[PDB]
């Protein structure tokens, strides 16, 4: 279906292909390493779950109030 | 005609030059094929009375 | 002149979507993406293998 | 004596390789700024024309009406 | 060391036809519209068949409303807008009576 | 057992309910607010807008 | 002595991030949201089931007076066209031409 | 006023979706280079090889771009541009079309001007009588009293030096209208198909069911 | 003409399949799985189905994922959307003034066109 | 090319001041419209101006 | 619908040319650099 | 002086590299100015003992 | 059908599409063609003219 140089990626000669820099001494930056910077959100759940009650509460104040 | 089979473009020349010419002609020939046949109304000949205006 | 017409402006919601079937849903290729986004991560990052010791 | 066959750069020697990295990674660059732009084109968009509209929006492109 | 690539984009544009088949195409697509596709379909005289359903079904989304008639009323508030910013008198055209041209 | 930890969670959530408003005022006052704590902030934003049309 | 701009480690640290992407990281990563908020499940089912809304509306009710009406019933006769629309009762229960 | 000539012109989004096209050609940075340099070294050996191999490889990269943005980047244009007509004639053909005119523009003119003096081709043409009929009288043939119709014949010697430059012509407005005929007939038969299958489960709920999966019949 | 070119190799067609069928055997490498907690309805007859033992794979694949695993799930309530509204236009009650006045895509209606 | 170049330039400009020429000489609608055009008028103003003549003269305005 | 899908309405407005008048101010333009140049008959201008 | 660098854990750019290795990085700017990314029958043909390698 | 239409046989907006596609391809040939090849690496490192003298005795 398709010729062996389309498969193996060269015609005659196969090229050397410069390797990925490492960086030594740090963690590698990379769309896939963003983790390691920023985590699923921990810090303010229970503060969540107040200000989700209070911004519940306050819409259902003020918009029964504009209803009325 | 033997000029056209000359060196130096003169091919092109000689081809452009027969199309300038008579080509054009021709281009019309061709699309005049399918009129000589079809009903065409009287040719609405200008009256060459408008366009005449006085200056001043 | 330029316009900008208030006819283009209507009310919006998802609520009064009709929504898709589950052929339709299948047929957007999601499905599809779900799977082969893996598929191509494993193999790059299964290509490239590390140094180790055998036991 | 100098060694043959070396001199100084000149202004038509083009710019230095790292030069020509930092010219190589802009779209690399630009990706991220536009792939979110493209989403949001196409999310934040309204249609022009419905079956009520008695108008549809006009450009005048060079102020000409 | 010298080179086109990167000190003049003109010659390299001028040493590679490669470079110039992108702009043959362009100017060869804009040629195309401006000889069949400009007067046939985006001109006034010529705009209402967008709303013919057979062809250019849809061009809406839907058929066209002609109740409506979206491309009329558009066209007329751009009219006026001319008619405003030359200062034409809309009853002028009426007084005019046209020849024939006898015989 | 997800019951009784769900219950046993209700006096930590209504503890550190406080405790989380109190750091998030001092980091706000103070000004060191980092990433993280700009990413926690904004999914508590996206959620309250949500509760808020919930509210509505 | 390089004669050259020497880039710092951190700036190609960061550059690293930028063009060490690969076709699939984009493909998939963009077509995930692209084909759930796209012309085929969400803006499209969105954008297409109100043209025909407003097609029902202004052939039963008018433009102007549902303008005039309240939201809510704004939505409700919008929910009702939307229902009637994804009926189609007329086309044998078929959303083909 | 009269002099006033309005056109219309209908506009929407291009710019942001054509950007992308482009954007995304690092990314796959000609991939399909091999298999266009196999075969232009299998169809052709000259200097300029590589602007025409280049010329493909932009084309075909194109393409390939599109659809794979037509499979998995459903926005907007991308879904509806392969199946436009428009976009396989003019978007994919005519660039194929006009690459071999603008890479070998100089030799085909050459041959097309020169076949306009329409003369025999000999092989081992060591004739002395050949010469003097192609040089005295222009051509091989007997070209006695043509210039009577020389309107006509201009015109068709024209068409007699681009009769075999034709069918290039039509195959890539062929094959354009058939992958335009294949995505467009092949999508609403598969669409007519799952929505037939939609009325038969909305109608019998016992049916309207994950039946076969939810990502098995999508992955399939 | 007789330009007595040797054959290339590179032009055969010996590694098309091989890669293939290594892509395919990879993919199909992640569909091993444990005895524990294995459980695939059969048919009726007992013989098993073609897509039930093949989504271990796929959802190994998906535990594999980063973005799509937890995007590509927010387009399916949108199914039950439809599900529901199916059945709510089943048996809705309308005004027959207006279904004659105004039916919706129903032929030979002159302020269509047609 | 240089005496071609002129001689082709300068033969199609005579033969346009000819033309501008014989066209103000000329009594009708176009001799006026030059007419007024060499004056120094702009062209929407020899249009108007023109015009309003043949609303009147030419066509017979109601 | 399937021929929905095979539809492209993400059109954003109607660019309105007149064409009567951009070339009119095309010819202006041209009268202009032609007088201010002060260029001959003879000139490629 | 770049491996230097490099033993230090340096990274060093593709084109930075380059530079240290100028009669290189002349030819190879200009292979890129003719716009010809092919390889292979060169070193086949000015080294024969590789050809087929 | 929608695509079935001569309006969409020499549709502007289309044109338009490949203009500012091409318009951008033509910008970018200059970081398409910013590859390297390993080659005169190989003739620089390879190339070895002969460094044997002449001795007459
Ligand atoms: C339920 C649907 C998902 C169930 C299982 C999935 C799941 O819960 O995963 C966690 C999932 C996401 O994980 P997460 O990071 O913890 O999300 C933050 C919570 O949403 C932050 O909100 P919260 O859940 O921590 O507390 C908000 C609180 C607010 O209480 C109220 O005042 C609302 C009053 C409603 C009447 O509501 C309640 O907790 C219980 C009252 C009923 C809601 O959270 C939920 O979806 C459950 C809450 C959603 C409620 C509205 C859903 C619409
Ligand atoms: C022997 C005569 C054989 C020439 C055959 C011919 O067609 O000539 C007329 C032909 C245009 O005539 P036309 O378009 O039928 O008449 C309307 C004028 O173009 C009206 O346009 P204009 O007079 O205002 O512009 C004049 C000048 C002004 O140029 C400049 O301003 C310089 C910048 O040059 C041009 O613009 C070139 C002509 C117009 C554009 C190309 C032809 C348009 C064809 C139909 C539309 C195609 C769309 C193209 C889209 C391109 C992509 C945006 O002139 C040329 O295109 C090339 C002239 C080269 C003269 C060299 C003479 C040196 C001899 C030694
Ligand atoms: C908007 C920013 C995306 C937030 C993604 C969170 C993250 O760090 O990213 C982490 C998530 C994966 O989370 P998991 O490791 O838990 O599977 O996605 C990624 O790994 C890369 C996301 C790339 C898209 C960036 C936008
Ligand atoms: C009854 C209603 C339906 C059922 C109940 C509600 C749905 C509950 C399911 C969860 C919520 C679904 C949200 C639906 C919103 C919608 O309708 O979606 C459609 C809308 C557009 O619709 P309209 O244009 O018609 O208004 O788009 C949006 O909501 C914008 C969402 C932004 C998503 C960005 C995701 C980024 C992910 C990270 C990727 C990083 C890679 C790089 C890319 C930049
Ligand atoms: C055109 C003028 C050619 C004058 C001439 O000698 O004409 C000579 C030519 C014949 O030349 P040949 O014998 O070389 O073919 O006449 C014609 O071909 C027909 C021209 C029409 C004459 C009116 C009938
Ligand atoms: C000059 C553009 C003027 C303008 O505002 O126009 C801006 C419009 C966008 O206006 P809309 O977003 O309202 O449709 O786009 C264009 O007209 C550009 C057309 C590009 C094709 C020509 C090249
Ligand atoms: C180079 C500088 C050009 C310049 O300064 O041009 C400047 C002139 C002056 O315009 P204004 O005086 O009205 O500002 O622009 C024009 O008159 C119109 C230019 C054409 C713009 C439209 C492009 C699409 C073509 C359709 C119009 C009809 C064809 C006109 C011939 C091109
Ligand atoms: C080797 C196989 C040989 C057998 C060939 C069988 C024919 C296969 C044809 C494949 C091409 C069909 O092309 C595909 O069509 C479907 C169905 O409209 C489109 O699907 C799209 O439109 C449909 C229409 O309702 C929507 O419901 C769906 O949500 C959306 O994804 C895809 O975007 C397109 O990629
Ligand atoms: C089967 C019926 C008959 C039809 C046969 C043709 C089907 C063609 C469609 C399948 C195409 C697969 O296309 C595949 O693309 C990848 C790009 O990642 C190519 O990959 C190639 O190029 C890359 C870089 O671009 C090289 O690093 C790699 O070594 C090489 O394999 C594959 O060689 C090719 O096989
Ligand atoms: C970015 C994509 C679009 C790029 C478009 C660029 C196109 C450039 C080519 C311009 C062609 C010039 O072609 C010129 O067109 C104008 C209209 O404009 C014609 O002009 C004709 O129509 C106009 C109005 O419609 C009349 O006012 C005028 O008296 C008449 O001659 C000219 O007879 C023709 O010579
Ligand atoms: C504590 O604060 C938390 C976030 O509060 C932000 C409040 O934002 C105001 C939003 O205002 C509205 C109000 C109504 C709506 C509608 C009715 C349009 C939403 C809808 C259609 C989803 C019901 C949207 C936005
Ligand atoms: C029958 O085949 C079905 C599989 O097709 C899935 C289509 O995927 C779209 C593109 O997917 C990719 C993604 C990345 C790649 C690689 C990893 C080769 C990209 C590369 C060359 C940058 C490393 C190849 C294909
Ligand atoms: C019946 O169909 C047979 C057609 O055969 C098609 C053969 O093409 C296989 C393409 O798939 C790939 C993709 C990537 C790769 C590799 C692993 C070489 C990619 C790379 C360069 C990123 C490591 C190899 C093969
Ligand atoms: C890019 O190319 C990769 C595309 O490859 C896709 C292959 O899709 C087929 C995989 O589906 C299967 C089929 C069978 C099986 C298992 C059921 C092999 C059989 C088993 C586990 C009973 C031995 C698992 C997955």
């Amino acid at each position: 279906p398709l010729p062996n140089a389309v498969v193996q990626g060269y015609t005659s000669v196969r090229g050397p292909k410069r390797p990925l820099d490492h960086f030594y001494g740090r963690t590698p930056l990379n769309i896939d390493t963003l983790w390691h910077w920023v985590k699923f959100p921990h810090r303010y759940d229970n503060l969540r779950f107040a200000v989700c009650f209070w911004a519940f509460l306050v819409s259902a104040h003020f918009a029964n109030k504009k209803q009325r | 005609d033997m000029m056209k089979v000359m060196p130096g473009g003169k091919a092109f020349v000689g081809t452009a030059l027969g199309l300038a010419l008579f080509g054009g002609w021709g281009v019309e020939f061709v699309k005049n094929i399918s009129v000589m046949t079809k009903e065409k109304p009287p040719i609405d000949w200008n009256n060459e009375k408008l366009g005449h205006l006085t200056r001043s | 002149p330029s316009t900008s017409p208030a006819d283009k402006d209507v009310p919006m919601s998802i609520l009064h979507t009709h929504g898709l079937s589950y052929v339709n849903w299948c047929m957007s290729l999601a499905p599809g993406l779900l799977v082969f986004e893996g598929f191509f991560r494993a193999r790059y990052y299964r290509s490239r293998v590390p140094p180790s010791r055998t036991v | 004596v100098p060694v043959a066959n070396f001199r100084p750069k000149k202004p038509w020697d083009g710019p230095w390789g790292i030069q020509i990295s930092q010219k190589k990674d802009r779209p690399f660059i630009a990706m991220w700024i536009l792939f979110p732009l493209l989403l949001v084109d196409h999310l934040t968009r309204e249609y022009y024309a419905y079956w009520h509209s008695s108008k549809v929006p006009v450009t005048d492109v060079f102020g000409d009406f | 060391v010298y080179t086109n690539w990167q000190s003049s984009y003109t010659r390299l544009f001028v040493s590679k036809p490669w470079m110039w088949h992108p702009l043959a195409w362009m100017t060869l697509s804009v040629g195309i519209w401006w000889k069949f596709g400009k007067e046939s379909l985006c001109n006034e005289r010529s705009f209402y068949i967008h709303t013919h359903p057979k062809w250019a079904p849809h061009k809406f989304h839907t058929v066209y409303n002609w109740s409506r008639d979206p491309i009329k009323w558009t066209l007329a508030e751009q009219y006026a807008s001319i008619i405003r910013n030359t200062n034409t008198d809309i009853e002028a055209v009426l007084k005019i009576k046209l020849p024939a041209n006898a015989n | 057992e997800f019951w009784q930890m769900y219950l046993a969670c209700w006096p930590y959530r209504f503890r550190n309910t406080v405790v989380e408003w109190e750091t998030c005022k001092a980091k706000v006052l103070k000004g060191s607010v980092d990433l993280q704590d700009i990413v926690d902030l904004l999914y508590l934003l996206a959620w309250a807008y949500l509760f808020w049309i919930l509210g509505e | 002595a390089p004669l050259y701009p020497v880039l710092s480690q951190a700036s190609l640290y960061k550059r690293h991030f930028f063009k060490n992407i690969k076709l699939f990281h984009v493909v998939f990563y963009v077509g995930a949201p692209c084909v759930t908020f796209g012309t085929a499940a969400w803006s499209g089912s969105n954008r297409n089931s109100r043209e025909a809304i407003f097609m029902v509306i202004e052939e039963r009710h008018g433009w102007d007076n549902f303008k005039k009406l309240s939201s809510h019933q704004q939505g409700v006769i919008m929910q009702e066209a939307a229902q009637e629309s994804l009926l189609a009762r007329n086309k044998g229960e078929l959303h083909l031409p | 006023m009269l002099n006033s000539n309005i056109y219309i012109i209908i506009y929407g989004g291009i710019i942001m979706y054509s950007i992308m096209i482009i954007i995304q050609m690092f990314l796959y940075n000609f991939s399909n280079k091999i298999y266009i340099e196999v075969e232009i070294n299998k169809y052709i050996l000259s200097k300029n090889n590589i602007d025409i191999y280049w010329i493909i490889c932009n084309c075909t990269i194109i393409i390939i771009i599109t659809t794979l943005n037509h499979i998995i980047n459903k926005i907007g244009i991308y879904n509806m541009i392969e199946y436009n007509i428009c976009y396989w004639l003019i978007g994919t053909g005519l660039g194929l079309y006009i690459s071999p005119f603008i890479v070998f523009g100089y030799k085909f003119f050459v041959y097309i001007m020169d076949l306009n003096n329409y003369s025999l081709n000999i092989y081992h043409n060591n004739n002395k009588m050949n010469d003097i009929q192609q040089i005295y009288n222009g051509t091989n043939y007997n070209d006695t009293m043509i210039f009577f119709i020389k309107d006509i014949n201009n015109i068709f010697t024209i068409y007699r030096s681009i009769n075999f430059f034709m069918n290039w012509l039509y195959q890539m407005i062929y094959y354009g209208v058939r992958m335009w005929l294949v995505f467009v007939l092949h999508s609403f038969s598969l669409g007519s198909f799952g929505e037939l299958i939609t009325v038969i489960t909305d109608n019998n709920l016992i049916f309207n069911v994950f039946y076969i999966g939810l990502l098995g019949l999508g992955f399939i | 003409a007789a330009p007595a070119e040797k054959p290339d190799p590179a032009l055969d067609a010996t590694k098309a399949l091989p890669k293939a069928l290594e892509e395919v055997e990879f993919f199909q490498s992640y569909a091993v799985r444990r005895k524990t907690g294995f459980h695939l309805f059969n048919r009726a007859t007992g013989s098993p189905t073609i897509v039930g033992p093949m989504f271990y794979n796929l959802y190994n694949f998906v535990r594999i994922g980063r973005v799509s695993k937890y995007v590509c799930w927010l387009s399916l309530p949108l199914v039950f959307q439809r599900m529901w509204m199916k059945n709510r236009a089943t048996g809705m009650e309308y005004d027959i003034d207006l279904e004659n006045y105004a039916p919706f895509e129903a032929k030979k209606n002159p302020m269509h066109g047609h | 090319f240089v005496p071609a170049w002129l001689t082709f330039t300068s033969l199609n400009h005579w033969a346009q001041n000819r033309r501008l020429n014989r066209y103000l000489t000329q009594e009708s609608v176009f001799g006026e419209m030059a007419r007024e055009l060499v004056r120094g008028k702009t062209a929407d103003e020899a249009t108007t101006s023109v015009m309003a003549r043949v609303e009147k003269e030419i066509l017979g305005v109601h | 619908s399937p021929n929905e899908h095979l539809m492209f309405f993400d059109f954003s407005s109607w660019l309105l040319v007149d064409f009567g008048k951009r070339w009119e101010r095309w010819v202006s333009f041209k009268k202009s650099f032609l007088t201010t140049t002060r260029s001959p008959y003879w000139s490629p201008q | 002086r770049l491996h230097e660098r490099r033993l230090r854990g340096d990274v060093i750019d593709e084109w930075e590299e380059l530079d240290y290795h100028p009669l290189v990085r002349d030819d190879t700017y200009l292979a890129i100015d003719f716009g010809d990314p092919t390889f292979g029958r060169y070193i086949w043909k000015l080294f024969p003992h590789t050809d087929g390698d | 059908l929608i695509p079935v239409s001569l309006v969409d046989l020499i549709n502007i907006n289309i044109i338009f599409y490949i203009l500012l596609l091409y318009t951008l391809l033509l910008f970018f040939i200059p970081l398409f063609l910013a590859s390297i090849n390993y080659t005169y690496h190989y003739i620089y490192k390879y190339y070895n003219y002969n460094y044997n003298f002449i001795n007459n005795n």
